[PDB]
Formats: C-alpha cells, structure tokens, sequence
RNA sequence: UGAGCCUUGAUGUGUAGGAUAGGUGGGAGGCUUUGAAGUGUGGACGCCAGUCUGCAUGGAGCCGACCUUGAAAUACCACC
RNA sequence: CUUGAGUCUCGUAGAGGGGGGUAGAAUUCCAGGUGUAGCGGUGAAAUGCGUAGAGAUCUGGAGGAAUACCGGUGGCGAAGGCGGCCCCCUGGACGAAGACUGACGCUCAGGUGCGAAAGCGUGGGGAGCAAACAGGAUUAGAUACCCUGGUAGUCCACGCCGUAAACGAUGUCGACUUGGAGGUUGUGCCCUUGAGGCGUGGCUUCCGGAGCUAACGCGUUAAGUCGACCGCCUGGGGAGUACGGCCGCAAGGUUAAAACUCAAAUGAAUUGACGGGGGCCCGCACAAGCGGUGGAGCAUGUGGUUUAAUUCGAUAACGCGA
RNA sequence: CGCGGGGUGGAGCAGCCGGUAGCUCGUCGGGCUCAUAACCCGAAGGUCGUCGGUUCAAAUCCGGCCCCCGCAACCA
RNA sequence: CGCGGGGUGGAGCAGCCGGUAGCUCGUCGGGCUCAUAACCCGAAGGUCGUCGGUUCAAAUCCGGCCCCCGCAACCA
C-alpha cells in the first residue's frame, strides 16, 4: 500500500453509534472503526468512551499508511464528538483543522413525527 | 465552524476554541430542533409561552426585588 | 444516613503485634461476640503463614491482603429502564475492609478442617495470587472494566 | 489479467541442538585473481531468532566428522 | 353649512393577493470510485438493510418539496391566512399639508361572495413525511403508545365541499371617562453641538386606577359610561339528533322537533385530600453491613376441619385478653 | 356399504427412521400487587377408542371392529 | 460397480508446507439484573468412521474397507 502523510478523519457522531473513518485528502477511505464494532452494544456504544475507543481502533488500523498530519471533520450530534477527537490526538497525529460538517437544511424536508413517550 | 490550529498552539486550547465556535453557531441546538416535526401551532405556542415567561421574569421579579427578604 | 456524617469509632490494636488492621481483621472474623477465640484463630493462621512464607507474621499478612484489595468496585444506579452497573473508585478505608471480608468468606468456604488452618491456606493463596478471594477481586475488577463506559 | 513449461535460482524451526535438519545414492576436503572472511545497507520472507540476495568496501580465508542425534551437513553432488 | 363620509397631491412601511422566473442548503434515488464488517434502531430488543460489498467516505447526475440565519408577544390582511431572492399585474392601510364634494352616513333579515385542515372529482406530479396496511416489540391482551417499512394524501392545475377550540370562546359603527412601561411605523420643530431633546398621528404588547363583574378578571384596544342596528339564549339529557325541505358527486352540511326522562345541570372561587405534578426536608425507608424468618423437628397462637363439646373474644389479630 | 385425515391427560395442536411419553388456559399452594387478569416457582389429572400381532423399544408399523371428519358418487 | 467432495467433541463450518488440537447455540456455577434476554467470567463433553504404513510431529501424506454427497453414463 502507498503511504500518505496527510489525510482527513471523518467523525460521524450519531445518538446511537459513532463511526470514525480515516481517509486521504481526496476522499478515498483508508480505514474505519465504530463504537458498535469495538465491542459495545446498545447503552454502551452511545457513550463518549466507546467513541474514543472506536477512534483509537481506527488510528491503529491506519498505521501502515504512515499518516502524520490529520484534519478532522465532525458530523452529527452525539457523545462521540469531543472525546473522539481527543482520542485521535492521543493516538498521535498532528491535528491541523477541526471542522464541523453537520448537515443543516435551510428548511427543506419534513422531519419524521415527534415521539409520544 | 471551520478552524485551523495556529503555529505552536496546544491541542486542548484548539479543541476548546472549536467547542466555543460550535456553541456560537448553535449547530447542536439546530440539529435537536430539526430531529422531529413541530406542528406550526406547537412552535407558535412555545414561542409565545417563552416570551411570556421572559416577561414575567423581567418585571414581576423586579417588583419583588424592591422589597427586602429579611 | 441523611442528616449527619459521624466519626468512626475507636479501635484498639491487638496485644500480640500492636496493629489496628490486625485487630479489625480479628473483629471481622469473630462471630457471636466471641472475640478471644477468633483472635486465637487469627494468631494461629499468622504463625503457620509465617512459617510457610518466612518474612514476619504481620508483613506476610499485609502482602496477602495487598493481592486481594480492589482498586475499583461497582454500584447500581439504574437511572434508565434497565439497570446500569457503574464503576467507582473505592476509598482507602473501605478497600482494606473489603479484602479482609473476602478472605474471611473464602476461609469459611474452604474444605480444610480447622478454621485457623483454612485461614492460613487462604492467606498463602492470596500471597501466591491464586484462590477464592483473589478470584472474587478479579471478578469485581472485570465487571468494572466491562462497565467502564459509564463514569 | 489468468495460467502452464525446457531451464537455472530460492524454499523447508518435533525436542536432543553451533540453529529455520525434506529424503536416497556417489563420498573426505569444494570455492578464491572470469576475485575469500569482516563492514555499509537497497529490496524480499518471517515461527522476530534470523535466511537468501543486489550494489559498495575489503583484499588473503570462511566452512566437515565435530559435543549431541530415530536422520548429518547447503565440504562439492545428481535425482526429484 | 362642514365637524361625519368620501375624492385629489406627495411620500411611507409591509410574509397583503395573483402570475412567471430563479438561488442555495438538506433529504431520497441512480451511476461510478475508495473501503471492510457491520449498519440501523430502542428503555432494552427485534423486524429491517449488509461480504450479491451495506453503513462510512468522495465524484457526477436526476427529481420533488420546503425556504435555516434574518425572525421579534415584529409586520400585513375582513376573516381564513400570508415568510428565500428577482420581475410583471394588483388590493388595502397610514402620515404630511393643503384643495374639493357637501350628510353622500351607520347597521342589515333574506341575498351574494370569500372561507384552515381533512375530504371528493378529472388530469398531472411524487423527494421527504405518512392515515390505511404489514411485520418486530411491549403487554394478561395491545386491533395502541415505541421500532422497521409503507399506500391514499400532503405538491400543481381547474372544479366541488362550506366546516374547525374558524377563539379575544368578547357582533359591527360612533361618542365620552385617571395613569405607567414598551414595541412598531410615519411626521413637525430643535444648536441632530451625539446614539439624542420637546411634541403630534396610526397600529400594537404588558401592568394597573375608577367603574364594572358570581368571582376569575376587564380596565381609553372595556367586560366602564351611553346611543344605533343586527345575530343569538330560556334547566339537564333525549339532540344539533329524527322527519321534511334546500344544497352536495359523495362524505355530509344546513334548517330543526317530539315523545320519554332526571331534580338537577352548570360557572367562579374556598378548605381539604390526592397526583405515575414541582421544590425543600426527615425516619434502619433505601444504600452500606451483621444476624435471622421462609426448608427440618419440636413449643406455641390462629385459620380450617372434626367433635357431644372442641368456651367466648382479638382477626394497628394470630407466645393476643389468658 | 367403497375411498382419502385419526382417533388422548378438563378441551384442544404434538418433531420423515417404533426407544423422546408436551404446551396453552385451568385448580391448589405462597408472597409480590394499595387491588387483581399478573410476571415468576412447583404440584394432582392417560387411555394413547379397541381388539390383536412384527419387535427388548410401540400409542408410535401393520389385520379386523366403534366412532369423529372429509370424499365424491347413488336412490326403484 | 467406475469418477470428482470427506468423513469429528449434543449439530453443524474449521488457516496451500504432517508439529496449531476451535467457534456458535447448548448444560452447570458465579457477576450484574426488578425481569428476561442480551452482556461478562469459567467449567464437563474426541473418534478425528476404520483398518494400516511414509515419519519424533499425523486426524493432518498415502493402500484397502463402511457410509454420507455429488457425478454423469446404463438396464436385457
């Protein structure tokens, strides 16, 4: 595999599960990991800790690519948002940019109905 | 909330800054709001109710303040 | 309780070695307020243990204790629909107690004949890092690890 | 992109162990100015101990039955 | 005659209406790249989608619907309602001065029109959402709430429907009666010496006086003090139902009884009690621990059954009166 | 009369080779429960309609009989 | 009869060189749990159908037999 110095970390942070995907700067995904994949289910995988460990796993996976610089793109609302980036930092990439990329419509599609609980 | 880490800037500081930016944006809040459909009526009601509450806080409480507690 | 925290009561150190911890252990062991018998048993356990491992009577005991002390235990919050066991850092006073209690339990369980002998055996096991108390400790730790997501 | 083949190279951890022993027969010394041991490392394999090999440097020696072992040297060798 | 009512002049603010363009974000799908085992979902799960390569991620395309921020107890409209930006057609409101008309006004049974959402008809459209429906949960059951899907419908055109807690639960028009704090939109003067100072008009939010009110409350935007016109009520149920008429493609709307039946039904406020309302606090209430009961045998009391009688009582009763 | 389903624990639905002998509601038992329809634990109820035989496994494969079904055909 | 797959822990799917001897659900113990399941930890169950041999590694490569598959061909 071709080594690459700089890339992006996409952090899809949902309410139920965090997904971290490291990619090159062009768009092509190198590796990924998830809180659900990291051995957490239901209550556990919707937590900051879980997200962090997913991030760590992802980092581990893209060791062979030899990535030093990293820009982070954080998507969605969740626990795995601050935690994940911290984890990434710990894992030892130079974090270059921290971007928020939550899809906010400018009033477009009707959301689903409100839950009655 | 696009941000770039400055030269010889700590990670933690950067993170904090990012968080602040996010807060300013009100992105999370927006997301929360758009999770489910709010009927127009409901939306109206909240807005008016909230306004009323605010008004109550401002004036009635001020009146109370004039008189000492003990 | 709700209203007021209270200062822990005064405990006398045991006559043989002059130790608070030892005294506490003896107390824990004791049943039906027969302290003397319990203390004798404890002493016996110590002596045998000392013979086995060398060192001193007290030092060996301490070492044994060390291998069964829990860094972290869990508690049940249960805020959700289902129960969530949450880990908590267990304080110095409590940890020591817990280990002792576990040891005692192990001793009680054990299939050897005399109580003192059983206790000694348990201590030895603890020192070596096998046995019942140690297992219990591991389990406790394991649970905490499992539920580390909650904090 | 799959896949054969004349050919010349590499590849092979039961534990005894100089340590990454496939087996049979002919055998006691093969290689060394169409350049030997030691050093620098480019690319491969890997059971992390090492093994083969490119180019540079070096210029007069490394490896044998060995002590062990159910089987002995990749001292040269042909058959696969 | 000019004070009401209207016309003309110049401005002003506006999601007022109709028509036609366009912009950007986001969702969905399609095609392709990267990539590898999960994704999704919940209180927890499962159905569901995934190694036939999903989810994630990037590129390109399609199409529909709605318009983040601005945005406000802000604005406009008779009400219903109206929200990206641009243009075309178009209705009303307000102010400034003048000039004109000269009571031309107010209200309105029948009548006529406009009238959310759903619904209907014909023809288009269809991304998202979603009655119905299906499956998965939950449950005693769950024809629900939750989850995964999902069709009418929502969108457009032209017709119909004519109702909503269509509410300020407050008809319209006019006059008069103490105050304060704002918002919005004009406009006159003033050294705008500055975001200001002093007025004067329109619409508007809150508080409160007199008065009014069953009280709650209303209070110059009246539910006060009066006048003009209209609409409507006459105990609760039966019933806004039946019959008949009129209207409607239908759904149904509208008009609108009676028998029979009860002595109530209601409104506001009051004291409690209660709440799977909220705040503060306590108790071996939980938590933290130690020892029990529930199994055994016996003692003992009770229930029951039996008995000639198994004395009567207790049932925070049951080693209780004893 | 002939031909396809088969015959059970208070009723019902029981895993192609005969060795598995049930599950639902029900009744009792006891605490939960402010109250139960509860959740949960355990307990009494058979013949496998019947008469026989192939075989140690038989109700469980076959010969006949009694019924319940279903059949479709008939009727001077 | 001839020819391609191979034959296992209660069932199933097990990493080209023979030295690795499993994973899922299952049963039991415990941990947590209101519950149940999910979840965590650990524990009993082999022959590798079989008979042999190349070799210290063999079920793990080969010679035969018993079956399960699959084959496609045949039948006076």
């Amino acid at each position: 595999r071709k080594q690459v110095s700089d890339g992006v970390a996409h952090i899809h942070a949902s309410f139920n599960n965090t997904i971290v995907t490291i990619t090159d700067r062009q768009g092509n995904a190198l590796g990924w990991a998830t809180a659900g994949g990291s051995g957490f289910r239901g209550s556990r995988k919707s937590t900051p800790f879980a997200a962090q460990v997913a991030a760590e796993r992802c980092a581990d996976a893209v060791k062979e690519y030899g990535i030093k610089n990293l820009e982070v793109m954080v998507k969605g609302p969740g626990p795995g948002r601050e935690s994940t980036i911290r984890a990434l930092n710990a894992a030892g990439f130079r974090i270059t940019n921290i971007t928020d990329v939550t899809p906010i419509p400018h009033n477009g599609c009707r959301p689903p109905k409100k839950r009655r609980v | 909330p696009v941000i770039k880490v400055r030269e010889n800037e700590p990670f933690d500081v950067a993170l904090r800054r990012f968080k602040r930016s996010c807060e300013k944006a009100g992105v999370l809040a927006e997301v929360r709001r758009r999770e489910f459909y709010e009927k127009p009526t409901t939306e109206r009601k909240r807005a008016k109710a909230s306004a009323v509450k605010r008004h109550a806080k401002k004036l009635a409480r001020e009146n109370a303040r004039r008189t000492r507690l003990y | 309780p709700r209203r007021r925290v209270i200062g822990q009561r005064k405990i006398l150190p045991d006559p043989k070695f002059g130790s608070e911890l030892l005294a506490k252990f003896v107390n824990i062991l004791m049943v039906d307020g027969k302290k003397s018998t319990a203390e004798s048993i404890v002493y016996s356990a110590l002596e045998t243990l000392a013979q086995r491992s060398g060192k001193s009577e007290l030092e060996a005991f301490e070492v044994a204790l060390e291998n069964v002390r829990p860094t972290v235990e869990v508690k049940s919050r249960r805020v959700g629909g289902s129960t969530y066991q949450v880990p908590v850092e267990v304080r110095p006073v409590r940890r020591n107690a817990l280990a002792m209690r576990w040891i005692v339990e192990a001793a009680r369980k054990r299939g050897d004949k005399s109580m003192a002998l059983r206790l000694a055996n348990e201590l030895s096991d603890a020192a070596e890092n096998k046995g019942t108390a140690v297992k219990k400790r591991e389990d406790v730790h394991r649970m905490a690890e499992a539920n580390k997501a909650f904090a």
